């Protein structure tokens, strides 16, 4: 799991 | 189904000028930095803040949102450095034999060249500056080379094919719109276009001494940074 | 001189004869082959080409009126380049495949690395030309375009000189381009956007290039593929 | 010099 993967959803 | 396919020149423009992210500052500490870790360090900083503008940019500029997430995150991964450095150059412009990574941090190849830093990198965003500026790159034209990047970049890894042709439209839109003739419409378009393959090469030399910076381990790196870099390893 | 001077028939004439010829490898299927043993052959074999690009380069509108240190920057940059969009072609009418030589017609499966990245790439490139139908005058177009691109923003005045001619033979090239598409029977629209699928192409093998290089550098430092003189020379002018 | 260079002028 990455932090873009995170922020891409906001 | 995609609703960017839809758009109209105009409309692409404003969406992409509507999609625009700030331009950032770095600290207001005025010493300038001749170190490494001092100018890496403001680098870095400067890198993560404007990733998180990136991020929410690449969403709404046309057809992205239509991707799925794990091709947004890989063409995001691909090319984020491309963008960051085109955006560079271009806020550079009016700053010829400087860099202008923020308002309040303008360096020069003296600083560059001061370790490691890189000058050649340094010098290769100079002269991709000057001939942007020498081109009379337009705003409106920059936001379109700047999403053909963040499309293109990481595409060989029928969508991005079609909306990176919508896009194709809209720069001859705009050069048909600043008076230009049909073959001076196809040389710039060329001429812009081949821009990017330079703007490739620097990311590509720019992920190879950022990953340098890594394994120096000295200056950390944010977790989003790693990731990114860890991306292209 | 003779460049700016050329017709679009005439460019597209003069390149198509400067073409260079495709060279065998030596590889033989009797013989066992590691994998630094496929490398070899291709190092072996992109050293012979050398020679030849060498040759096709002082052919191209505009690169003999360069001077020495210049036409030198300008391979040193584009060699790996040239190379790859050459093998990109030849590898069209075989999907799934790269024929680095009517010899050495290989698919994804064969050891390597995870090398395999860049090979897909290639192969992705190659299935690219294939799908827009890449004509052979379009695809001397491009090569030459590599040529006189790749290093242009790496070279002081009077090298200023160099590199505005060198702009002047882009901009030719890009009406040559155009007047291909346009002999072609596309729509104006369709040449523009043509003309950019083709240039953004580009950048993919700059990338793949960049990569390569970096992977040259690995092969040498290991020291068991065999690069020639001219191999670590070029890798030299690199780093 | 370099071999290119040598190629080059020939
Ligand atoms: C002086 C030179 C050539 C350094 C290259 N460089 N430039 C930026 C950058 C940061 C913010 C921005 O808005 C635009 C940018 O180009 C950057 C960000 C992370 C690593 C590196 C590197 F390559 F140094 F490791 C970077
Ligand atoms: C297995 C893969 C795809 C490796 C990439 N690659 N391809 C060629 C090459 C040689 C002759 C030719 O006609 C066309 C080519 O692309 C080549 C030549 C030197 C180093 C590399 C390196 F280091 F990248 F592997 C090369």
């Amino acid at each position: 799991h990455k932090i873009l993967h995170r922020l891409l959803q906001d | 189904n995609s609703l960017a396919l839809s758009l109209t020149a105009d409309q692409m423009v404003s969406a992409l000028l509507d999609a625009e992210p700030p331009i950032l500052y770095s600290e207001y500490d005025p010493t300038r930095p001749f170190s490494e870790a001092s100018m890496m360090g403001l680098l870095t900083n400067l890198a993560d803040r404007e990733l998180v503008h990136m991020i929410n940019w690449a969403k709404r500029v046309p057809g992205f949102v239509d991707l799925t997430l794990h091709d947004q995150v890989h063409l995001l991964e691909c090319a984020w450095l491309e963008i960051l450095m085109i955006g560079l150059v271009w806020r550079s412009m009016e700053h010829p034999g400087k860099l202008l990574f923020a308002p309040n941090l303008l360096l020069d190849r003296n600083q560059g060249k001061c370790v490691e830093g890189m000058v050649e990198i340094f010098d290769m965003l100079l002269a991709t500056s000057s001939r942007f500026r020498m081109m009379n790159l337009q705003g409106e034209e920059f936001v379109c080379l700047k999403s053909i990047i963040l499309l293109n970049s990481g595409v060989y890894t029928d969508h991005i094919h079609r909306v990176l042709d919508k896009i194709t439209d809209t720069l001859i839109h705009l050069m048909a719109k600043a008076g230009l003739t049909l073959q001076q419409q196809h040389q710039r378009l060329a001429q812009l276009l081949l821009i990017l393959s330079h703007i490739r090469h620097m990311s590509n030399k720019g992920m190879e001494h950022l990953y340098s910076m890594k394994c120096k381990n000295v200056v950390p790196l944010s977790d989003l940074l790693l990731e990114m870099l860890d991306a292209h390893r």
